[PDB]
């Protein structure tokens, strides 16, 4: 009649009853998206309602655990999930409107109106702002587009921040912790394991460590901008100063993707692009996916199972049926995986589906694992393998076996600088914001930042540490850490933080084993069994062992490498040294829109 | 466990608690007959044979 005797069988029986209900939620997503019925709309909500809250009813007897040793299996790790009680510590009256207040500004942001002079036509944040991002050369429009959006709602977002921190921290207090950031470190927490134990607070320090390799990348681009952007905007671009953030292809400067216009190498030499030369074999919608399938054998990844042929659409619907442009691929297991775009005869189908390709092949590596441990070494491993090979999917020199290259290789630099700089645009503009935002959450979680230095410091540190300018600072009138959905719904950037540098090491793992030297754009990843053998270990190892052991194996070095980042674009960084060696390096913090 | 070369009868309703059900339904356990949800996207191992 022992409760441990009950729990031993109950835990084993629970994992199988859970999977049947867990699988159903993702299946209704497409069915509801194409025809809405009363049964269709409720399937996911009533399926998942018996997962989180109902877990506690099965979890009540998980607190009677003893210093019993018999548990030595990875079971102890699922057992923590069996020990979760949920938000039951919260009172009903104080959480009744917590859900209401949490999503209140999301509706306002989605249903937002941008004021326009003379009200000539209707305007919206997305894609209305991006459509006319570079339509004219008016600074006034660029300022006013974001100024009106802020003056619309951003003042009233301040009350959102009052109860959010208290309620978030109360989870830690109910969970015998002082801070919720230490509760987020459950995937990085390991105990009673010799020489393979990691500390939750250690992952605190990397913010200081990770920025040492960010400044070298920002410095090389700034020298390039110094040459060209003075003529276009001379009123707010000084050579010895921070690169302006209010003249780029972004509303907030988060994603610096639209930098090609301001950093085009030459205006007299158009970039090489072949479309009609490629169609001599009757290019159709199926051609792109056939070439994607041929990409599998050049990457050694096995072809995905029957789920590739039924759940994924590879052609236009052709009827009034409406499809989802956003990909929807879930790790349900049992062969259920999706690659879904707005599938037509479009060039974008070449790239977006490829982004899901790494998301596909990883899952079958650990689909056999239980859903409770159905993931990679860490949270960022899922989104890391999906982008490492995407860089090789746009280079046509790696596409010799495509049949469409005609390998009349150009004289190196003369051509490559035009193309490779574009890919550099991917690796430069996302580091600073990811660096700065991740720091703020960790300091505010513990509370060591005073209230007088919690709001103003958001802009005080911005001028000196990262070195960026804003169109309008917010001191105590707009709440800048309240205008994002991530902040308004308690989201962090730990998903994009660990893999940010580790992806380059993952891509270099495919070449270092293959004994390839030089730039990484001329690496042959074809018919390589050495790379596939290495890739097939940690894909299937999963979460069975502590992540500390896998961390040493995957990268081989306990420190971060900076030469792989600078080696893929070696000509690009080297060429800027000759023209900028006789110039002032860096930027001066004295000049800034502080006053 | 079952014995070799003998047929299985699935009648007893199992209860997680080691106390007998005594004709009363219980929580956290259900009837031990499992209806496999058969989707055409299932793998061959998952497919019934
Ligand atoms: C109003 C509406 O959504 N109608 C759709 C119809 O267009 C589609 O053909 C059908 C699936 O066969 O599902 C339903
Ligand atoms: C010649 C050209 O421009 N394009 C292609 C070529 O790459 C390909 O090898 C050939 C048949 O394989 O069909 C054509
Ligand atoms: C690359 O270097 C060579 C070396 O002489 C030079 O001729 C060429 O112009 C350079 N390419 C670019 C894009 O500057
Ligand atoms: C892989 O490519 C071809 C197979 O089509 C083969 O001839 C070649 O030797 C292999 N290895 C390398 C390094 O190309």
């Amino acid at each position: 009649s022992t409760t441990e005797e009950q729990a031993k069988t109950f835990l084993e029986k629970f994992n199988h009853e859970a999977e049947d209900l867990s699988y159903q939620s993702s299946l209704a997503s497409w069915n509801y998206n194409t025809n809405i019925t009363d049964e269709n709309v409720q399937k996911m909500n009533e399926a998942r309602a018996k997962w989180s809250a109902f877990y506690e009813e099965q979890s009540r007897m998980a607190k009677t655990y003893s210093l019993e040793e018999i548990q030595n299996l990875t079971l102890k790790r699922q057992l923590k999930a069996l020990q979760q009680s949920g938000t039951s510590v919260l009172s009903a009256e104080k959480s009744k409107r917590l859900n209401t207040i949490l999503n209140t500004m999301s509706t306002i942001y989605s249903t937002g109106k941008v004021l326009d002079p003379n009200t000539q036509e209707c305007l919206a944040l997305e894609p209305g702002l991006d459509d006319i991002m570079e339509n004219s050369r008016d600074y006034n429009r660029r300022l006013w587009a974001w100024e009106g959006w802020r003056a619309e709602v951003g003042k009233q977002l301040r009350p959102l921040y009052e109860e959010y921190v208290v309620l978030e921290n109360e989870m830690a207090r109910a969970n015998n912790y002082e801070d919720y950031g230490d509760y987020w470190r459950g995937d990085y927490e390991v105990t009673e394991a010799g020489d393979y134990d990691y500390s939750r607070d250690q992952l605190m320090k990397d913010v200081e460590n990770t920025f040492a390799e960010i400044k070298p990348l920002y410095e090389q681009l700034h020298a390039y901008v110094r040459a060209k952007l003075m003529d276009t905007y001379p009123s707010y671009i000084s050579p010895t100063g921070c690169l302006p953030a209010h003249l780029l292809g972004d509303m907030w400067g988060r994603f610096w993707t639209n930098l090609y216009s301001l950093t085009v190498p030459f205006k007299h030499k158009p970039s090489i692009d072949v479309t009609e030369k490629m169609k001599n074999q009757s290019w159709d919608a199926e051609r792109i996916f056939k070439e994607a399938e041929k990409f599998f054998v050049s990457i050694s990844l096995p072809h995905m199972t029957q789920g590739f042929w039924d759940n994924s659409m590879l052609t236009e619907p052709g009827d009034g049926r409406k499809v989802v442009c956003h990909p929807t691929a879930w790790d349900l297991g049992k062969g259920d995986f999706r690659i879904k775009m707005c599938t037509k005869v479009t060039m974008d189908d070449f790239l977006t589906a490829h982004h899901e390709m790494g998301h596909i092949q990883y899952d079958m590596a650990y689909a056999a694992q239980p859903y409770l441990l159905r993931d990679g070494a860490n949270e960022g491993f899922h989104e890391a393998v999906g982008e490492i090979m995407s860089l090789s999917a746009a280079t046509p020199h790696y596409l010799k076996a495509l049949g469409l290259l005609e390998p009349d290789f150009y004289e190196d630099n003369e051509t490559e600088i035009n193309f490779l700089l574009k890919q550099a645009l991917t690796i430069v503009g996302t580091l600073p914001f990811t660096y700065m935002l991740e720091k703020w959450r960790w300091m505010v979680f513990k509370g060591e930042i005073p209230k007088e230095q919690w709001m103003e410091k958001w802009w005080e540190m911005k001028r000196e540490i990262v070195g960026v300018v804003e169109p309008l600072p917010h001191d105590e009138t707009y709440c800048d850490p309240a205008c994002l959905f991530h902040v308004a719904e308690d989201y962090s950037f730990i998903r994009y933080y660990t893999r940010t540098i580790y992806q380059f090491q993952f891509h270099e793992a495919l070449c270092k084993t293959a004994n390839h030297e030089g730039a990484l754009f001329k690496c042959d990843i074809s018919n390589s069994t050495e790379a596939g053998q290495r890739l097939l270990q940690m894909l299937s190892l999963g979460k069975s062992e502590p992540w500390t052991l896998a961390l040493e194996s995957i990268v081989g070095i306990k420190t971060m490498d900076v030469k792989p980042l600078l080696n893929y674009f070696e000509p690009l960084f080297t060429w800027l040294k000759e023209q900028n060696r006789n110039s002032f390096v860096g930027w001066s913090t004295e000049w800034t829109p502080y006053s | 466990n079952l014995k070799p070369f003998e047929r299985d009868i699935s009648t007893e309703i199992y209860q997680a608690g080691n106390k007998p059900c005594n004709g009363v339904a219980g929580v956290n356990c259900y009837f031990p007959l499992q209806s496999y949800g058969f989707r055409p996207t299932y793998g061959v191992g998952h497919q019934p044979y």
